[PDB]
């Protein structure tokens, strides 16, 4: 099958459970996490998946297990303090995949991002650089916003995004009634 | 209530609106946060505090049932409500409902019990609200080391400061207050009284001796340009000595108010400086010493130095014991304390030559050492 | 000793309870104690500054229960005991 690693970050702020959009979504996307994992899971159950929030404190719930067992025991108790940081949450999930038990696995890095990002256009289309240049899979999804939803981040993702053909994708959601999972299930990314 | 809020929120003042179409454009984007935020902006505004009573009711009413947003922010909008309103009757009951409301999970009572005690802290009741004080400063010793809550508590001990009960532990509490600053983005001229009460807190502190901690901080003394000189002359002669009796004689007339009574205790405080001083000053060269200087100095006769060191042993800050039978003064061990220049350069001094010294009878014994028997 | 120690040391702060730290050298040319055992406490400071998690040095001392004091002199054959007399310390009594 196809042998790659999975890591999935989540946001543990305040501003998911806002009452516009949808109620705690938090659980909404858990349960995407759940469908993919067990997508994964039907495929390739040999495949791991890491957790870790984009916090300013850096804290692996779980290691990266192909037993999503007690992952789902680990969903729990987010923690909900902080508000968001990009940069070190990049360091602390690109720079750890050489922690990964196979080595033929593929590295695919996915984000939720529910807070507008703090840092300059240097900074990002530095670490994009970096990302570029150590050519790693990244999916941007973000959930929610107050400002322009692409602004910046167009320009980011095409610097940061290289292998035209068959590279990584952009994942933009607005508001609405529907939920995030077929949503995010439309691209090829899931399932 | 959200449709029959439309009538109320459309109505206002001349120069409401201004920020009232910004506070209705987030209240129909349905943003928590973001009303908070515009909630607080409206707060930090210079407003009449007139007709703010219908909004304060009703933000007030949202930041119960939202059970979102953080709610030391309703803390702080409810405390504005009871400083406009003035009504300590019904702040029990609000405080009470506030903390009834707000579930378990990150403790805000610290900051609760901080407001009831503040509010407490009128001349209504004072021993129970020590107790509770007590009571919060013994709550959280854990990692929120913000100190931000201990700078509401460091008021709270000003405002315990006001009574006239205990004047160390607000010093105890200035010292905290010195070490938590942080920018200097707070108004000046708020700091001018601030370090003035402080001055005042610091000379009457009898849970200090020497004031050189205090201009130990360059902060201070740097926030004190502005303010007229005469302290600082004096909080200086206090942190290098007074060799002369008449400015400190000057300062002791110059504040008229509780000075008077606690001259001489001030001057039972400072007689000890000049003994600290002058057993510190040299290191070494006949260390050994008589009363003539101290006399002198002191301007005191020779048949209060016993009952002088007396006390100086009762205080227990010199260990000093003359075993003297002719007429003599030992000294000993003593605390350099805020710094000395001179001791410096004494220090990087005897340190080489000791060291120096050291190197050199090593490298002389070992010379012969290391050939001889191997 | 790096700042972010203290996140390192953080979380088995939080998992397990209070825990030594032991600061050594990656080169063996240091002549003093290579391990040093600090404890990690948050003490009251006196300036006034934030309580924040505070290195207190903690005396130690270098030995062996019963057979590993027999490994190490087997393995070494070099070092010698105590052994009271003239050259074992002068020795001391120079270096």
């Amino acid at each position: 099958m196809v042998l790659e690693s999975t890591m999935v970050c989540v946001d543990n702020s305040e501003y998911m459970r806002n009452g516009d959009f949808l109620p705690t979504r938090l659980q909404a996307q858990q349960d995407a996490v759940n469908i993919v994992c067990h997508s994964k899971t039907r495929s390739n159950p040999e495949n791991n998946v890491g957790l870790i929030t984009l916090a300013n404190d850096c804290e692996v719930l779980t290691t990266l297990t192909p037993d999503t067992g007690r992952i789902l025991s680990k969903l729990h108790t987010v923690q909900p303090k902080g508000k968001i940081t990009f940069c070190t949450g990049i360091r602390v999930a690109h720079l750890a995949l050489k922690h990964r038990q196979g080595k033929n696995h593929k590295m695919r890095i996915i984000a939720f991002v529910g807070s507008p990002v703090e840092d300059n256009e240097k900074d990002l289309v530095k670490l994009a650089k970096r990302l570029k240049k150590e050519k790693v899979n990244v999916d941007i999804i973000n959930f929610g916003e107050e400002e322009v939803n692409t602004e910046k981040l167009t320009a980011f993702v095409n610097t940061l995004n290289g292998k035209d053909g068959t590279g990584s994708h952009l994942v933009t959601v607005p508001p609405g009634p529907s939920l995030a999972d077929a949503l995010i299930s439309s691209p090829i990314l899931a399932g | 209530d959200v449709p029959g809020f439309l009538q109320q929120s459309q109505n206002s003042g001349p120069g409401q609106p201004a920020v009232w179409h910004r506070l209705e454009e987030l209240y129909t984007k349905k943003l928590w946060h973001q009303l908070t935020l515009q909630v607080l902006d409206f707060v930090q505004d210079p407003c009449f505090a007139q007709g703010d009573g219908l909004i304060k009711l009703y933000e007030n009413f949202i930041s119960e049932f939202e059970h979102r947003v953080n709610p030391l922010s309703l803390v702080e909008i409810i405390l504005h409500v009871v400083r406009q309103m003035t009504d300590p009757n019904v702040a029990l009951t609000f405080l009470e409902k506030t903390r009834e409301k707000v579930k378990s999970s990150d403790e805000a009572v610290i900051l609760c019990k901080t407001a009831i005690g503040a509010l407490k802290l009128n001349i209504g009741d004072l021993q129970v609200t020590k107790e509770t004080i007590e009571d919060v400063e013994e709550m959280l010793n854990n990692l929120p080391g913000v100190t931000s809550v201990h700078s509401r508590f460091y008021d709270l001990s000003s405002k315990y400061y006001q009574t006239i009960g205990n004047h160390a532990s607000y010093y105890k509490d200035a010292l905290r207050f010195l070490g938590c600053v942080d920018i200097k983005d707070l108004p000046v001229s708020e700091q001018q009284e601030r370090a003035f009460t402080l001055g005042l807190a610091g000379l009457l502190g009898e849970g200090v001796f020497n004031f050189g901690e205090l201009l130990m901080h360059p902060v201070l003394e740097s926030l004190r340009n502005t303010d007229r000189q005469w302290l600082i002359d004096t909080l200086y002669a206090f942190n290098s000595g007074n060799v002369e009796r008449f400015q400190t004689l000057k300062t002791a007339w110059g504040q008229q108010p509780d000075l008077a009574a606690n001259e001489a205790q001030l001057l039972r405080k400072i007689q000890l400086l000049c003994l600290m001083e002058m057993t510190f000053t040299r290191p070494a060269n006949h260390r050994q010493l008589t009363f003539e200087e101290i006399a002198k100095s002191a301007k005191i006769t020779v048949n209060e130095v016993e009952l002088l060191v007396m006390k100086a042993l009762s205080v227990g800050l010199v260990k000093g014991s003359i075993d003297e039978v002719d007429k003599r003064v030992h000294m000993t061990w003593v605390q350099p304390r805020v710094l000395d220049l001179q001791q410096i350069k004494g220090m990087k001094d005897r340190l080489e030559f000791w060291c120096t010294d050291v190197k050199s009878m090593e490298m002389l014994v070992e010379h012969q050492a290391h050939d001889i028997l191997t | 000793l790096h700042k972010n120690d203290i996140a390192i040391n953080e979380l088995m702060k939080r998992y397990c309870p209070n825990s030594v730290l032991v600061i050594i050298d990656v080169k063996p040319k240091d002549l003093g104690l290579p391990t040093e055992a600090y404890i990690s406490v948050e003490e009251v400071h006196d300036d006034g500054t934030p309580t924040s998690k505070t290195f207190e040095h903690v005396t130690s001392e270098i030995g062996a229960e019963e057979a590993e004091e027999v490994g190490v002199e087997h393995l070494l054959r070099d070092i010698k005991d105590t052994t009271v007399g003239t050259l074992s310390q002068r020795i001391t009594n120079q270096v």
